[PDB]
């Protein structure tokens, strides 16, 4: 309704009605490259470190544990 | 870079405490690498080191003098206490213009950074009221 | 966090053993 009003086109009630872009293309590349880079540090990988906990968790862990009990023992004799 | 910050990433993030320390001390004189490049997400080695709190590194790095950055917001924000402990006492960034230490510091209720910031003594801004 | 807090410090007293075993 409001851009129906920005422009000069209607201007008047109806009772009453009777190098240029280069450089805008420089700078804007700028700001599309700082709004990428902030998007992709700030969602895609902050947000990715906040979700919870799975079974793969619980066999990676035991899985290392075990390895590392597997080289101590191994290396002790 | 160039196969050769790899390594010094890899090392740092998995824990390994001698080897880094021998590419420190190893890149301080062949001034082949730099200490403080961000090659994967922006991640200084600082920065890995605080996300995964391991203290140890952190107090090493502090050693040789690396380029902090804002890495006491990283920290405030990730709500780890020996890190802030630490960087107290002695281009384009992620983090509002605005923000300050305190300011962050009140964003997230954990009493001990208040209280240590306010020890040190801050002064938030106040509005001008309306 | 919790993940990777638990599985860096494994690993981290992995590399020290494995350095003061020889």
């Amino acid at each position: 309704l409001w851009m129906s009003y920005f422009e000069e086109g209607g201007t008047l009630p109806p009772p009453f009605n009777i190098a240029e872009n280069v450089r805008l293309n420089h700078q804007y590349q700028e700001v599309l490259r700082n709004l990428v880079k902030r998007y992709v540090a700030a969602m895609i990988r902050d947000a990715k470190t906040e979700e919870g906990l799975t079974e793969e968790n619980f066999k990676e862990l035991k899985q290392d544990i075990s390895s590392f009990r597997y080289e101590v023992i191994g290396m002790m004799k | 870079l160039s196969t050769q910050e790899k390594s010094y990433l890899s090392a740092v993030e998995k824990g390994d405490y001698a080897s880094v320390k021998l590419a420190l001390e190893e890149a301080e004189i062949y001034f082949k690498i730099n200490i403080n490049c961000i090659d994967p997400l922006g991640r200084t080695a600082l920065l890995i080191a605080i996300e995964n709190e391991n203290l140890e590194i952190i107090e090493l790095l502090l050693s040789f003098n690396v380029y902090v950055g804002d890495a006491l917001l990283h920290a405030i924000r990730k709500e780890v206490v020996g890190a802030v402990e630490l960087l107290l006492n002695h281009q384009f960034s992620d983090f509002t213009p605005d923000i300050t230490p305190i300011i962050l510091a009140a964003h997230t209720n954990n009493y001990e950074i208040i209280k240590m910031l306010v020890q040190k003594g801050v002064s938030v801004p106040q509005p001008h009221e309306v």
